[PDB]
RNA sequence: UGAGGGAAAGGUGAAAAGAACCCCGGGAGGGGAGUGAAAUAGAGCCUGAAACCGUGGGCUUACAAGCAGUCACGGCCCCGC
RNA sequence: GCGAAUGCCGGCAUGAGUAACGAUAAAGAGGGUGAGAAUCCCUCUCGCCGUAAGCCCAAGGGUUCCUACGCAAUGGUCGU
RNA sequence: UGGCACCUCGAUGUCGGCUCGUCGCAUCCUGGGGCUGAAGAAGGUCCCAAGGGUUGGGCUGUUCGCCCAUUAAAGCGGCACGCGAGCUGGGUUCAGAACGUCGUGAGACAGUUCGGUCUCUAUCCGCCACGGGCGCAGGAGGCUUGAGGGGGGCUCUUCCUAGUACGAGAGGACCGGAAGGGACGCACCUCUGGUUUCCCAGCUGUCCCUCCAGGGGCAUAAGCUGGGUAGCCAUGUGCGGAAGGGAUAACCGCUGAAAGCAUCUAAGCGGGAAGCCCGCCCCAAGAUGAGGCCUCCCACGGCGUCAAGCCGGUAAGGACCCGGGAAGACCACCCGGUGGAUGGGCCGGGGGUGUAAGCGCCGCGAGGCGUUGAGCCGACCGGUCCCAAUCGUCCGAGGUCU
C-alpha cells in the first residue's frame, strides 16, 4: 500500500491525445521517515513521515532530538502511513506509476457556523405565499408526545467541514521528477496549502 | 437544457412550428434533458397541411440548447434557441428535411438519418 | 463568509467607508500625527500610503489621482512641497501605527496612535 | 519556492505560442475532430469571437457566428491542438472587451458598432512577415 | 407572556454555577522599561512614552 | 374631560450636646479625634426578625440517577475532665 | 391561633448580566474647559431635510426663555 | 366507521398542504426459491428478505379519488388521523352579506358562494457544534491502535455470447463480460454560468473644487448600464454504492439410523440473498476499562499529619500580549514574534478594465487620430525589513505506595 505526504498547490487542465482532463498538480515531495513501528512492539506495523523543512530554533525538543534518520525536524503533522515500507531514507514519488488509482485523504475547507440548507442541501419554505420567517429554516425536528425526545443525529446546523475527508479512486495522469510532484484527476480534499496523505486506492 | 413545460421550436417539416414537452425518458425522475435525449412533446402551434395538428402527443430528439454542450475535450459549445426535431414511437424522424444547424452527439448517441440530412451539422 | 476577502469592513456601509478614508487622510496629513481606533488604522495606513506612493511620482496626472481622494488644493500642494521630497530615499511603508493605552470609558474600545514615519 | 507559476510553468512546457494574438474582430478557426472512428476531417469556423476570458495557459475564447438563421457560438480552449487561427477581416473596434450585446440584437448592425480597425491592419501589413532572405544570396 | 417562558425558577446551585465561566482575568502588566510603573505589553507607558519618543507630552 | 376614584409616608438623643478639626476623595462617601450611658442611638437615625445578597472558617462533591428525605456503618472537624 | 382563596399590601428573588437602548440621514479629526470627554465649547472635512427635518402666527402648554453656580435625582450609556 | 365516557372545560389548537424525518411488513420494484393449467419471454400464487428507492403534472381546500407522459415501482400503515413555542389559513368551528328550503316572525340548515388579527427574546430535558475546570497516581511535545457509533448500503439501458438454446412459427432467456445513463452523498473551482458594494470604463441631472478642461458628493442601505480577478456555489468537474470472506432465512442438498426400506437431521458436512457481521471513510482512551510508542527534565532548595499531601523560585514545557490564517459567532485549532517574510506598503509576474491625463493635427463644432495594449488596480504567486509583532510578564515536576 503505496502512500505520501502532499500538498495541494492547485489544479488544471492537461491535454492528453484526444480528451482534456482536469488534473490537480500537486506538491508531493522528498519525505523523511522519522520512526517505524513494529509487530514486536506495537502491532499494527505503520511508518512515520513527515514532510515540509524546519529552521532549527522553532523546535522545543521533545521534538527536536530524534536519532539519526531525519535530523533535520520536519514541520508539519508526522504521518504514519498503514502498514507501507520504504527503504529506509525517504520516499520520492517513483513508488507511484502513472496509470494507478491513488486515495487521498486531507483535510477539507470548514464553512464555519454552516447553515442547514447549505450543509445538508435541503429545501425550507418558499420566499413568496405568506411565509413568515422559514425562508432557511430546517422545519420540523420531530413529533408530539410519543416518543417525545428528539432522536440523535437530526442534522441541524453547526461546523460544517474542517474535517478529515478522503477522496477515492483517482487516477495518475502524469509524475514530475525534477521537482518531485504529481498530478491526480481533480477533486483533491482541503484547500491551496492543505496537507494530504495519498495512499494506494482498493478496490481490488 | 430542457425541462418540463418547456417551448422547444421545431426544426422539422412535420408541420409542427413549437412544442412543449413534459417527460424526459431517462428513468425514474429524469431532471433535465441534454441534446440527443428523446423527450414527450404536445404540439402547440402547427402550420396547416401538415400530418401534426395542434394538441398532438408526439415524440422528439433535441437537437440544439442555449445551455452548452460541454464536448468532452475542455471544449463547449451554444446555439440560440431550444429545437426538438420530431421523432416516431420507432426513433425515426418524420420529415425529410430538417432545419438549421445540429449538434455531433446524435451521430454517436444513435441517429445518423437526422445528421446526414442536416447541411450544417456543428 | 469571506474565506480570502480582507475588507476590514467596520460596521458601516460604502460610500461611509471610502469618505471616511478621505476624511482620515485629510485629518491625519493635515495636523501629521493622529489618534483614532485600531482596524480604522489598520487598514487607512494601506491608503495613506498609496497616497505617498502616488505623491512619488508628482507628473501631473499623480496629482490628479491625490486630487480624486483629497480634495482640497492647498492641503494636496502642502502634501506635495512640504511632505514628498523627504521621503524619497525610503521604499514603502511611510506610516507607522503604535497602539496606544488608556482606552475609552464610554466605549471600552483599544486606541491606536498612528504617524508619520520620521 | 513552494506555489505559483513557477509549478504552474512546469505543466506549461507543451504550450502553443506560435498562433497570432487577436482582438475580439472576425476569425476563422479550424480544429481536429473525433468521429466515426477516425479522427481526419479538421474543421473551419469563422466568426466574431466574443470573450477573450485569458487566464495562465488555459485560456478561452468564444467564436459567435450565424448559421442559416440560427446563432451558433463556440468556447475554444486556445491551446487544444487547433491547427490554424487565421484572422479573415481584422475588424476590431472592441470598445468594450466582453461584447455580449450582440446576442440580442441580430441584424445588419453588427459592423456599425463593431467597426474596422486601422492601427493593427497598418501593423499587420507592415509587419507581413514578406521579407525574401532565406536564400536570398 | 409569549412563546418562551422559564417554567421554574433557576435555584441558587443553579444561578451560582451558570455565573462561574464569566469572571474577569487579571490584566498583563509587564514593567516599562524606563518608567517604574506596570503597563501591558504593546502599547505606551503613560509616563515613559516609547524611550520617551512620541511621549506623552514633556517640556 | 367630567361625575368621581384615591393612596403610602410616626419614632435619633435626657439634653442636638446634629460630629469643630486632620487626611484620602472633584464632590458624595467615610477613616481618625471629640460630644455622648450607648455613634451597628448619625440625621427620614429606638428595638431591629425572615425572604434576599455576600465575606471568613469546618466537612463533602469532576463515574454517578434524584419530589432531595429517614435509618445504619465509617471517615473528618469542633465542644466536654 | 394561616400556607394555600388565579387572596391583598410591602420587600426581595428567577427569568439575567439576557433582550432592548426607540426610523439603516453619517460620522471623522485637531485644539479648549474640566479630577474625569466618542457625548460639553471652538475650528477643518463628510452626510441629511430643504412644499422641510426652514421661517412667521392661532390653538395648546404655563416660566419650560436668558445669565451665573452645580450634578442629590432625571436624560434608555457617560456627560463638566 | 362505531360502542364506552377513564386523565384533559383555571382550554391538551381542529382538516389539508410545504420542510423535516423515523419505524413495522401483512413487499410496489430491485435480491433468492417452490408450484403452475411454467415450450422461451411476459405471467399468476406462495415462503424468506425493510438495505435502498417509491416521479413530473391537470382537476377540487381536499386525505382519498379520476385522467397525461414515463419508470422496475409511482406500496399500505403508525409516530396526538407525525409535524401551527416550524410555516401556510384554501375548507371547517366567529362577527358582514347573499342564494335554495323551513319557520307568521326572530332566526336556523353535518346545503352553496365572496371576505375574515395565526401570538420578537428558550428556564430544564433532547439534539446539532464548540469550549472552560479537573482527572488520566512525576511533569510535557508529538505520533497512533481501536471497545464502541453513524454515513453509504441504489438502479436502468445497449452490444457479444445469441437470433444460438426452446418453440412449427410469431417470439425469444438463464451463466458471464464490455460500455453509457436517472436520482442521492462527498470533495473542488481547472472547463461553463452566476455573485463579486466601489476594481475599471461609459452616461444623465444638480451642487462643489477653479472659469475651460479634469475631478469629487448625491440620485439605495451600488445613482444607472456593461464587464469583472480571488473567494463562495451549481447549472459545472472528479469520485462513491463495491470487488472479495464467514455465519445465515426461504429453498436445494450429501451420508444416515430411529422405522433392515425411505428421509436435508435426530450426530455432522455443504451450497444458498440488495438481508447480518466482516471490509471503505471519518467521530472516538471522560473506552475513568482513561490504552500503546518515541523524545526532554527531575533527589532537598525547608520540613509536618514527609519525598509536598507544610511552601518560594525554577528544568522540559505551557500561559498572557501582538501580527495573522480557506481557522473562526465568542472560545478553540494552526504559523510566527527581529535567529521574521506573519500582516500592511512597495516591486516583479498573473488577472480585471480597455488606447489614462497632457501635447500636436483635422473639423465652425460635437468628436476622431499618433504618443498608447497605455493608465488604473480588492484579494491570486514570489521577493524586499520600509512600518508593525520592541520590551517582556506569570504558572510549571522536583521523580507517593507493592
Ligand atoms: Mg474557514
Ligand atoms: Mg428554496
Ligand atoms: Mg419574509
Ligand atoms: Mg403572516
Ligand atoms: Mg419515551
Ligand atoms: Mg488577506
Ligand atoms: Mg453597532
Ligand atoms: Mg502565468
Ligand atoms: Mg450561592
Ligand atoms: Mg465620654
Ligand atoms: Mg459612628
Ligand atoms: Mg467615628
Ligand atoms: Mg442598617
Ligand atoms: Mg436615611
Ligand atoms: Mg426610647
Ligand atoms: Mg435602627
Ligand atoms: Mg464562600
Ligand atoms: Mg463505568
Ligand atoms: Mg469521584
Ligand atoms: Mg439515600
Ligand atoms: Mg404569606
Ligand atoms: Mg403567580
Ligand atoms: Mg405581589
Ligand atoms: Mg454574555
Ligand atoms: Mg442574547
Ligand atoms: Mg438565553
Ligand atoms: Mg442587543
Ligand atoms: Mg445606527
Ligand atoms: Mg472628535
Ligand atoms: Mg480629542
Ligand atoms: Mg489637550
Ligand atoms: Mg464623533
Ligand atoms: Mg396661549
Ligand atoms: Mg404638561
Ligand atoms: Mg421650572
Ligand atoms: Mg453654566
Ligand atoms: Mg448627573
Ligand atoms: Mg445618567
Ligand atoms: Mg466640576
Ligand atoms: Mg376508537
Ligand atoms: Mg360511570
Ligand atoms: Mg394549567
Ligand atoms: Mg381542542
Ligand atoms: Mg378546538
Ligand atoms: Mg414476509
Ligand atoms: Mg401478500
Ligand atoms: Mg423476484
Ligand atoms: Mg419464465
Ligand atoms: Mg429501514
Ligand atoms: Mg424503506
Ligand atoms: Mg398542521
Ligand atoms: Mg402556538
Ligand atoms: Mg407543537
Ligand atoms: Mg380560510
Ligand atoms: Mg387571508
Ligand atoms: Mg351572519
Ligand atoms: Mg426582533
Ligand atoms: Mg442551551
Ligand atoms: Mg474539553
Ligand atoms: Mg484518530
Ligand atoms: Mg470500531
Ligand atoms: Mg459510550
Ligand atoms: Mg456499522
Ligand atoms: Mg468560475
Ligand atoms: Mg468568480
Ligand atoms: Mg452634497
Ligand atoms: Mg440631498
Ligand atoms: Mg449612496
Ligand atoms: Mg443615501
Ligand atoms: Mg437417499
Ligand atoms: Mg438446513
Ligand atoms: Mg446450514
Ligand atoms: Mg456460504
Ligand atoms: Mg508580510
Ligand atoms: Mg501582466
Ligand atoms: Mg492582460
Ligand atoms: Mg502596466
Ligand atoms: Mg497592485
Ligand atoms: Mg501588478
Ligand atoms: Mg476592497
Ligand atoms: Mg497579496
Ligand atoms: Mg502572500
Ligand atoms: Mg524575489
Amino acid at each position: 500500500m503505496k502512500g505520501i505526504l502532499g500538498v495541494k498547490v492547485g489544479m488544471t487542465r492537461i491535454f492528453r491525445d484526444d480528451r482534456a482532463v482536469p488534473v490537480t498538480v500537486i506538491l508531493a515531495g522528498p519525505c523523511p521517515v522519522v520512526q517505524r513501528r513494529t509487530p514486536e512492539k506495537d502491532g499494527y506495523t505503520a511508518v512515520q513521515l513527515g514532510f515540509l523543512p524546519q529552521n532549527p530554533k522553532r523546535v522545543n525538543r521533545p521534538l527536536k532530538g530524534h536519532f539519526a534518520k531525519a535530523g533535520v525536524e520536519p514541520v508539519r503533522i508526522l504521518r504514519e502511513i498503514r502498514d507501507f515500507n520504504p527503504e529506509g531514507d525517504t520516499v520520492t514519488v517513483e513508488i507511484f506509476k502513472p496509470g494507478e488509482r491513488v486515495d487521498v485523504t486531507g483535510t477539507s475547507k470548514g464553512r464555519g457556523f454552516a447553515g442547514v440548507m447549505k450543509r445538508w442541501n435541503f429545501a425550507g419554505g418558499p420566499d413568496s405565499h405568506g411565509a413568515h420567517k422559514i425562508h432557511r429554516h430546517p422545519g420540523s425536528i420531530g413529533n408530539r408526545k410519543t416518543p417525545g425526545r428528539v432522536y440523535k443525529g437530526k442534522k441541524m446546523a453547526g461546523h460544517y467541514g474542517a474535517e478529515r475527508v478522503t477522496v477515492m479512486n483517482l487516477e495518475v495522469v502524469d509524475v514530475i521528477p525534477e521537482e518531485n510532484l504529481l498530478l491526480v484527476k481533480g477533486a483533491v480534499p482541503g484547500p491551496n496549502g492543505g496537507l494530504v496523505i495519498v495512499r494506494e486506492t482498493k478496490k481490488a | 437544457m430542457i425541462q418540463p413545460q418547456t417551448y422547444l421550436e421545431v426544426a422539422d417539416n412535420t408541420g409542427a412550428r413549437k412544442i412543449m414537452c413534459i417527460r424526459v425518458l431517462k428513468g425514474s425522475n429524469a431532471k433535465y434533458a441534454t441534446v440527443g435525449d428523446v423527450i414527450v412533446a404536445s404540439v402547440k402551434e402547427a402550420i396547416p397541411r401538415g400530418a401534426v395538428k395542434e394538441g398532438d402527443v408526439v415524440k422528439a430528439v433535441v437537437v440544439r440548447t442555449k445551455k452548452e454542450i460541454k464536448r468532452p475535450d475542455g471544449s463547449a459549445i451554444r446555439f440560440d434557441d431550444n429545437a426538438a426535431v420530431i421523432i416516431n414511437n420507432q426513433l425515426e424522424p418524420r420529415g425529410t428535411r430538417v432545419f438549421g444547424p445540429v449538434a455531433r452527439e446524435l451521430r454517436e448517441k444513435g441517429f445518423m438519418k437526422i445528421v446526414s440530412l442536416a447541411p450544417e451539422v456543428l | 463568509m469571506r474565506h480570502l476577502k480582507s475588507g476590514r469592513k467596520l460596521n458601516r456601509h460604502s460610500s461611509h467607508r471610502l469618505a471616511l478614508y478621505r476624511n482620515q487622510a485629510k485629518s491625519l496629513l493635515t495636523h501629521g500625527r493622529i489618534t483614532t481606533t485600531v482596524p480604522k488604522a489598520k487598514e487607512l495606513r494601506g491608503f495613506v500610503d498609496h497616497l505617498i506612493h502616488l505623491a512619488k511620482r508628482g507628473d501631473l496626472h499623480a496629482r490628479r489621482l491625490v486630487l480624486r481622494d483629497l480634495q482640497d488644493v492647498k492641503l494636496v500642494r502642502k502634501l506635495f512641497d512640504e511632505i514628498a521630497p523627504r521621503y524619497r530615499d525610503r521604499q514603502g511603508g511611510y506610516t507607522r501605527v503604535l497602539k496606544l493605552a488608556e482606552r475609552r470609558r464610554g466605549d471600552g474600545a483599544p486606541l491606536a496612535l498612528v504617524e508619520l514615519v520620521e | 519556492m513552494n506555489r505559483g507559476a513557477l509549478i504552474k510553468l512546469v505543466e506549461s512546457r507543451y504550450v502553443r505560442t506560435d498562433l497570432p494574438e487577436f482582438r475580439p474582430g472576425d476569425t476563422v478557426r479550424v480544429s481536429y475532430k473525433v468521429k466515426e472512428g477516425n479522427r481526419t476531417r479538421i474543421q473551419d469556423f469563422e466568426g466574431i469571437v466574443i470573450r477573450i476570458r485569458r487566464n495562465g495557459f488555459n485560456t478561452t475564447f468564444t467564436v459567435r457566428k450565424v448559421s442559416y438563421g440560427v446563432g451558433v457560438e463556440r468556447i475554444f480552449p486556445l491551446h487544444s491542438p487547433l491547427i490554424q487561427k487565421i484572422d479573415i477581416v481584422q475588424r476590431g473596434r472592441a470598445r468594450r472587451a466582453k461584447l455580449y450585446f450582440i446576442r440580442n440584437l441580430s441584424d445588419r448592425e453588427i459592423r456599425r458598432k463593431l467597426r474596422a480597425d486601422r492601427k493593427r491592419i497598418d501593423q499587420d501589413r507592415a509587419a507581413e512577415r514578406a521579407a525574401k532572405e532565406e536564400a536570398q544570396k | 407572556a409569549k412563546h418562551p417562558v422559564p417554567k421554574k425558577k433557576t435555584s441558587k446551585a443553579r444561578r451560582d454555577a451558570r455565573r462561574s465561566h464569566h469572571a474577569l482575568t487579571p490584566p498583563t502588566l509587564v514593567p516599562c522599561p524606563e518608567c517604574k510603573a506596570m503597563k501591558p505589553p504593546h502599547t505606551v507607558c503613560p509616563e515613559c512614552g516609547y524611550y520617551a519618543g512620541r511621549k506623552v507630552l514633556e517640556v
